[PDB]
C-alpha cells in the first residue's frame, strides 16, 4: 500500500448539498483512504472486506460526480444479488439494477426509450445489454469493479475485458477486492495507469441455557425478561410465523414487545429503528433475514431463540465492541450445536 | 330458504370478488330484520374454506356496512356468532381462533364499534366465546399491519405471489424447516403455480457457492416430491421453464451449465424426475 | 419391499377390497364420485337397522355431496345414508340418527364425534370407517377428533384412507391405525392447457363485449359452445339479449332436465364457474370467456383439458382494464394466448 494518507474528518472534501442528505440517513474504513481520491477522477485500487462499509464508499464517488442532465457510470458485482443492494443502497440518497427474469422485455422496453441513469450489474448481463445496444457506451466516465476476486474466481475474465474494449480511454476506473491473485493483479496493469494502493485488511459473552421442551421456550424467555429488563434486546427466531407466534405470546403475558417480520415492506419497517434507538420499544423480534437493515450495535443483548443453523450466520446475528449472546437448545438440538464450537475457538458457556 | 337465497350469492362471490354484485343483490332484497343474518352466514362460509375467502368475507363485510347495513346490524351477526360458537367448533376446530379474528379485523375496520369486545366484560359463562374475545383483544393491542388473514389466493398478482414464493424460498434455506416451507407453500393456494416455486428453487442453486443451497434445494423438492405436495405435472414445468431458459440465467451465472447438469441428475438419482425429462437437459 | 395396487383415471360392476384396511392416494373429490358410493354400498347389510360404515369429510359441504351421490345410487337399493350437517334443525337430525340409525353417516370429525360420544348413534355395527381427504381434514385441525372417533370403533373395522398428498401427519394415521394395509395409487389426468388453443379479443369495454360475441357465433358458425361469466345476474342478463337477438341458447342455473341439456344436441350454454361446477365442461371444443376470471385459478377450470382424457378452443375478451390480467393469467400458467386472426 502506497496512500497512507487519510482523511477522517466530516467535511475536508467540500462535499455538496446532494451528498450530506443522505449520509444523515463518522467514515473511517477504506472509506477515508480513499475518500477523496476518487472525487477527482482518479483510478483506484482497493484490498478491504465488503462490509456494508467498502460497498459505501464508492457508492458516494459516483452520486458526486453525476449530472442530472444527462448513463454515465458502470458497476459490476459478482452476483444479481449483490447488483440489487448496491442499486438500493445507492438510489438510498436521491441508477437501475439489471434482471434478467422471465420479466426483461418490459425491463429492456423500459431501458430503450428514456431509461439509462445509472446502472450496476453482472459482467455477463451488462455486456449482453452493451453489445444489443440496449445499453450505450457514450458518456458514462466511471468504472467500477467490485469484489474482483469474486468475479473472476465466477469465470467473469472475457466479459470484463470486453466491456472495456467498449469505452472510452478516458474512464476512471475503481477495482475493489479482499484478495489479489495474479489475475487481479493483471487487470490493474492492462486497465489503469499509476494507481493508488490501499489497504485496510484484518477486520463478547455467549451463554446458552437448556430449556428441556421447546414448550419451555417461551416460559425461559419471560424469565430472561425479569431478570434482563433493559430497555433493549434483539430476539433472533427463524421463521415469519414462529416471529408472529411469539408476538402474541408476549402481548398475552403483558410484555411490550416489537415484530420485525418480512411482508412489513421498508416504509414502516424502519419505523422501529428509530424508536428502538430511543429505548422506547423494549424488545425487538427478528428474523435474521430482515436483518436486511438492522443495528446491533446499540444492542447490548441477543438471544438466539432458535440458533442460526449456519454459522457464517451466527456472526451476521451477534454484531468499540459491547454485547452478549444467549442462546436457547432443545435436547435434540444439543447434538449439533457443540458443532459451532468447531469453526470457533471461542467458548459458549453453560448458564 | 333464506339460507337457500343467501348462500349462493356467497359462494359466487367467493369465486368473483366483487362486492358490490353482493350489495346491490341484497338491497335487491330487502331484509331489514335478517340484514343481521347476511353477516352470520358469510362467516360461516368462510370458516369452513381457506383463508383467502376469510379475507374476502371481511372485505365483504366492511363495504357491505355503511351501504346496505349498519354496525348495529353487524354487532348483533358477532353476538350471535359467539352464541353459536360451540356448535360452529364442531365443524371448524379453530373457531373460536377465527371467529376472534373476524372481530379484531372489524373493530380495525370500524364495522364493530370500540366497545364491542369490553361490552361482553364479566358476562361470559362460555369458555370458547370468552377465547375468541382474547384473541381479537390481543390481536387488537399489538396492531397499534396489513393482514391478519395471509395474502394467498388465486385473486392475488403474479407479482405478489412471485415475492412470496421468494420469501419462502429465503426463508427456508436460514431455517432448515422443511416443514415450514410446505406450510406456506399451501397458504398460498396457487396449485397450478407451484412451477415458479421449483423454477425458482434451481435458480437459487445455480446462482449458489458451495455445496449447501445445492444440498437444501435438493432436500427440499426431494421431501415435496415424496408427499405429492408437488405434483409431476407441476415439478415437470418447473425443470423445462430452466431448461428453456439456462442460455439467460447464463449471462449472471458462467458456470450455470455444470451446475444445472449436476443438480439434474442427482434428482433423477433421488428418483424425483423421470429419465425423459432428465435426459432433455442442455448439454455444454 | 413395498407393493402398490395402481390404478388409472376415475373411468355394482366394481371391485370390492373387503377386510383389508387400505390407504389409497388419490385426488380430492373422489368422495363425490359414483365409484366411491359403490365402493361403500355394495357393502352394506340392506337389513341390518344400523349404520355400518362411517366416512369422515373435511367439511359440512364436502359431506352433503358425498351422501347425495351415495343416495342417488342408494335409493334402489334401500340403502339409507345421513350427512350430519347440524344448523336450525338439529335436534330432528338427532331424532332421525337416533330413530332410523342410518346404514352409512357421513360428517366432519367434529360433529360424528360428538354425536357418537353422546350415544346419538352407535359404534356397535360399524365394519367401514373412511377418512375421506385426509391431509385437508389433519389441516384445519381434526386430528385429536379423528384419534377420539376411532378409539371407540371395534377392532375389526376396516379403515380406509384417501388423501391426495401423504405428508407425514397423515402417515402416522396410517402407521396408528391400520393394520397391514394395502396402499393403492389413483392416478387421473391434471388439467393441462396443452392442447387447447386460446385467443383474445381486444374489445374496447363492457358495452362492446355483446355485439363482439354475435359476430362470433356467425364467423365461426358455431354448433356447439360454452360461455363464461363472473355473475349470474349477468349470465341472464346475456341471454335475454339473446333472444333478442335470437340465438339457440341456454343459460345454466333439476339433476334431470340438466343432464338433458348436458347435450341437447349440441347446443349452447352460458354459465358462471360456481355453476359450470355442476358440468361436465371438456366435452366441448369451444369455451368462450365473456369475463375473464378475476381469479387466475378458475381460469384452468374453465378450459382446462385431461391430458389425454379429453383438443379445443378457448376466447378470451378483453379491455383496458383487462389487459393487465390476461397477461397475468399468462404468466400464471406459463403459457401462450394469441390474438385471434380472421384467418
Amino acid at each position: 500500500s502506497n496512500w497512507n494518507e487519510i482523511v477522517d474528518s466530516f467535511d475536508d472534501m467540500n462535499l455538496s448539498e446532494s451528498l450530506l442528505r443522505g449520509i444523515y440517513a463518522k467514515p473511517s474504513a477504506i472509506q477515508q483512504r480513499a475518500i477523496l481520491p476518487c472525487i477527482k477522477g482518479y483510478d483506484v485500487i482497493a484490498q478491504a472486506q465488503s462490509g456494508t462499509g467498502k460497498t459505501a464508499t464508492f457508492a458516494i464517488s459516483i452520486l458526486q460526480q453525476i449530472e442530472l442532465d444527462l448513463t454515465q457510470a458502470l458497476v459490476l458485482a459478482p452476483t444479481r444479488e449483490l447488483a440489487q443492494q448496491i442499486q438500493k443502497v445507492v438510489m438510498a440518497l436521491g441508477c437501475h439494477a439489471c434482471i434478467g427474469g422471465t420479466n426483461v422485455r418490459a425491463e429492456v422496453q423500459k431501458l430503450q426509450m428514456e431509461a439509462p441513469h445509472i446502472i450496476v450489474g453482472t459482467p455477463g448481463r451488462v455486456f449482453d445489454m452493451l453489445n444489443r445496444r440496449y445499453l450505450s457506451p457514450k458518456y458514462i466516465k466511471m468504472f467500477v469493479l467490485d469484489e474482483a476476486d469474486e468475479m473472476l474466481s465466477r469465470g467473469f475474465k472475457d466479459q470484463i475485458y470486453d466491456i472495456f474494449q467498449k469505452l472510452n480511454s478516458n474512464t476512471q476506473v475503481v477495482l475493489l477486492s479482499a484478495t489479489m491473485p495474479s489475475d487481479v493483479l493483471e487487470v490493474t496493469k492492462k486497465f489503469m495507469r499509476d494507481p493508488i494502493r490501499i489497504l485496510v485488511k484484518k477486520e463478547i459473552r455467549q451463554f446458552y441455557i437448556n430449556v428441556e421442551r421447546e414448550e419451555w421456550k417461551l416460559d425461559t424467555l419471560c424469565d430472561l425478561y425479569e431478570t434482563l429488563t433493559i430497555t433493549q434486546a434483539v430476539i433472533f427466531i427463524n421463521t415469519r410465523r414462529k416471529v408472529d407466534w411469539l408476538t402474541e405470546k408476549m402481548h398475552a403475558r403483558d410484555f411490550t414487545v416489537s415484530a420485525m417480520h418480512g411482508d412489513m415492506d421498508q416504509k414502516e419497517r424502519d419505523v422501529i429503528m428509530r424508536e428502538f434507538r430511543s429505548g422506547s420499544s423494549r424488545v425487538l423480534i427478528t428474523t435474521d433475514l430482515l436483518a436486511r437493515g438492522i443495528d446491533v450495535q446499540q444492542v447490548s443483548l441477543v438471544i438466539n431463540y432458535d440458533l442460526p443453523t449456519n454459522r457464517e450466520n451466527y456472526i451476521h446475528r451477534i454484531g468499540g465492541r459491547k454485547g452478549v449472546a444467549i442462546n436457547m437448545v432443545t435436547e435434540e438440538d444439543k447434538r449439533t450445536l457443540r458443532d459451532i464450537e468447531t469453526f470457533y475457538n471461542t467458548s459458549i458457556e453453560e448458564m | 330458504a333464506f339460507e337457500k337465497t343467501l348462500t349462493p350469492i356467497i359462494q359466487e362471490y367467493f369465486e368473483h370478488g366483487d362486492t358490490n354484485e353482493v350489495a346491490e343483490m341484497l338491497r335487491d332484497l330487502n331484509l331489514g330484520e335478517m340484514k343481521s343474518g347476511v353477516p352470520v352466514l358469510a362467516v360461516s362460509l368462510a370458516l369452513e374454506g381457506k383463508a383467502s375467502h376469510r379475507e374476502m368475507t371481511s372485505k365483504l363485510l366492511s363495504d357491505l356496512c355503511g351501504t346496505v347495513m349498519s354496525t348495529t346490524d353487524v354487532e348483533k351477526s358477532f353476538d350471535k356468532l359467539l352464541k353459536d360458537l360451540p356448535e360452529l367448533a364442531l365443524d371448524t376446530p379453530r373457531a373460536p381462533q377465527l371467529v376472534g379474528q373476524f372481530i379484531a379485523r372489524a373493530v380495525g375496520d370500524g364495522i364493530l364499534c370500540n366497545t364491542y369486545i369490553d361490552s361482553y366484560k364479566g358476562t361470559v359463562d362460555c369458555v370458547q366465546a370468552r377465547a375468541a374475545l382474547d384473541k381479537a383483544t390481543v390481536l387488537l393491542s399489538m396492531s397499534k399491519k396489513d393482514s391478519v388473514w395471509g395474502s394467498g389466493g388465486g385473486q392475488q398478482s403474479v407479482n405478489h405471489l412471485v415475492k412470496e414464493i421468494d420469501m419462502l424460498l429465503k426463508e427456508y434455506l436460514l431455517s432448515g424447516d422443511i416443514s415450514e416451507a410446505e406450510h406456506c407453500l399451501k397458504e398460498l393456494e396457487v396449485p397450478h403455480f407451484h412451477h415458479e416455486l421449483v423454477y425458482e428453487a434451481i435458480i437459487m442453486v445455480l446462482e449458489s457457492t458451495g455445496e449447501s443451497t445445492f444440498k437444501m434445494i435438493l432436500d427440499l423438492l426431494k421431501s415435496l416430491w415424496k408427499s405429492s405436495t408437488i405434483t409431476v405435472d407441476q415439478m415437470k414445468r418447473g425443470y423445462e421453464r430452466i431448461y428453456n431458459e439456462i442460455p439467460d440465467i447464463n449471462l449472471d451465472v458462467p458456470h450455470s451449465y455444470s451446475v444445472l447438469e449436476r443438480f439434474v441428475e442427482e434428482c433423477f438419482q433421488a428418483g424425483i424426475i423421470s429419465k425423459q425429462l432428465r435426459d432433455l437437459c442442455p448439454s455444454r
